[PDB]
């Protein structure tokens, strides 16, 4: 008797949840949505905890539901990832250490009902690389105990991979620091601008596979020779990553008053050289010589021009929606401004990436999941020496279940890799003969 | 400051084929290690076969 109202309540539940969770009409907020799903679940657990009075069978059904209808979304992750970082970022509604707790506790319990948890796993480590390069870290130790706490939630096995890769993003930050502490106190610099020396290796980290080139000015140029002349006077031979492709500075520069620092991107970096040091410069010339990418280009545009009246100081033709080549633009310093350093506001938009960025990003992050599953299968059966054709199958379903969802393809293509690299002593015609040879 | 040799055929012994299927992690000696030795010593084998010594890597 006690079943027949759990049918109707799970029914109710369920349509409630794709109805919630449906894609009809786009724009939507994921810090609004969290906040629905989350909203939705208290009421769901004050219900059971007042009139179910904690019962078994109710809360199995409700979690079933929730395993059944939050995976509906491919998308859904990522916006969870969002609603953690942003939440852990400083103003934040100024959300007390309780409330913060809270509000972790409930996304470590929403990550355990998630059943993909690779990709969620991905955009959280690359939310936390965004917010260590964000340089507004509110409370590192806050940071590391929510890490803690999410990868105890997930399961030792599930998150080595990320408590590692933390650890190490951490160790990284660390070693910047003392080695940037160590080169100042090396009674020495390569121009004075802000020690921005983003020198660390990008061996397990979420390094873009694309890394932007910007045209080095003289003194860029002597910048560069500078930090890397301290680099090597600091760990010979070893050359860690320090792309320029989000390579930032602070420096006073001024284009030919009142003395301002001048806060720019990478690719604005080239223009605004430009500007300091010749008169009159095309926009395609410009992008020409510095080959910053058309996105880059029309940002810097939005942020230059097209912003702020106080920040208004070029009338860029067209300085609107539309790029047009050739736009002749000049920094005229001689226009009143209110604040004492010129920063350019960084562009946060709606929480969310570009549709094809997005795709090619979940390939990325899918191939490297299957790169990883086709290794460790060859684990499975060298563990045991010994395996058939459904046995393996079995085995590598077994550790490829909470992370991901094991795929016979996989397995076949690493069953063959077995005996053309001849990793394993197995044999591609012989299914039922399987050894281990590395 | 300085290039990065990795070998393309091979840095060493790796049991491991000129393929990505079996460069970015550091070697022992902070000079870089093959791609498919890397590979091989990720999380291949228990036992490293691809830098001589055993290889583990470390760092961001």
């Amino acid at each position: 008797g006690l079943k027949t109202m759990c049918e109707c309540m799970s029914s109710y539940l369920r349509e409630q949840g794709k109805a919630l969770v449906s894609e009809e009409g786009e724009g939507k907020n994921p810090v609004d949505y969290i906040q629905g799903l989350l909203d939705l679940k208290s009421r769901f657990d004050r219900f059971l905890l007042e009139s179910f009075n904690n019962d078994r069978l109710f809360k199995q059904t409700i979690a079933g539901d929730f395993e059944y209808f939050l995976n509906l979304n491919s998308r859904s992750p990522e916006y969870l990832s969002l609603f953690i970082d942003d939440k852990l970022k400083k103003g934040v509604k100024g959300l007390t250490e309780q409330e913060v707790e809270t509000i972790l506790d409930k996304a470590m319990v929403l990550f355990r009902f998630m059943q993909e948890k690779d990709v969620f796993e991905r955009y959280y480590k690359q939310h936390l690389a965004r917010r260590l390069l964000t340089n507004k870290s509110v409370s590192d130790d806050s940071e590391k105990n929510m890490i803690s706490k999410l990868k105890t939630e997930c399961g030792c096995q599930f998150t080595s991979k990320l408590e590692g890769m933390f650890r190490d993003m951490s160790i990284s930050n660390t070693t910047m620091d003392e080695f940037r502490q160590h080169l100042q106190a090396t009674g020495v610099s390569l121009g004075g601008v802000d020690l921005t020396v983003r020198v660390l290796t990008t061996g397990y980290w979420p390094t873009q596979s694309a890394t932007p080139k910007c045209n080095i000015p003289p003194a860029p140029r002597h910048a560069f020779e500078i930090f890397r002349r301290f680099y090597l006077a600091k760990h010979s031979g070893r050359q860690l990553t320090l792309q320029h492709h989000m390579g930032s500075a602070d420096l006073n520069a001024t284009f030919y008053t009142r003395k301002h620092i001048l806060q720019v991107s990478t690719f604005q970096m080239t223009i605004l050289m430009l500007f300091n040091n010749r008169e009159k410069y095309t926009f395609e010339e410009i992008q020409q010589e510095t080959d910053i990418p058309e996105r880059e280009l029309v940002r810097a545009l939005q942020s230059l021009a097209c912003g702020k009246p106080t920040q208004r100081v070029l009338t860029k033709e067209p300085k609107s929606k539309e790029i047009e080549n050739g736009h002749i633009f000049t920094v005229n310093d001689q226009f009143t401004s209110k604040l004492h350093r010129v920063k350019i506001q960084t562009v946060a938009a709606k929480q969310g990436e570009s549709d094809p960025e997005r795709k090619e990003t979940r390939q990325k992050v899918d191939d490297d999941r299957k790169h990883e599953i086709e290794a460790a299968i060859v684990r499975i059966m060298k563990s045991r020496k010994k395996m058939q054709h459904n046995v393996l199958v079995a085995e590598v379903t077994q550790q490829l279940k909470a992370r991901f969802l094991p795929s016979p393809v996989v397995i076949k293509k690493r069953i063959e890799g077995l005996i053309e690299r001849e990793y394993l002593a197995r044999t591609p015609e012989d299914r039922k003969v399987y050894t281990y040879v590395a | 400051l300085w290039a990065w040799d990795i070998v393309v055929d091979n840095c060493a012994i790796c049991r491991n084929h000129i393929m990505d299927l079996c460069t970015v992690a550091w070697g022992v000696c902070n000079h870089a290690f093959h791609f498919h030795c890397i590979s091989r010593w990720l999380k291949t084998r228990q036992v490293c076969p691809l830098d001589n010594r055993e290889w583990e890597f470390q760092k961001y």
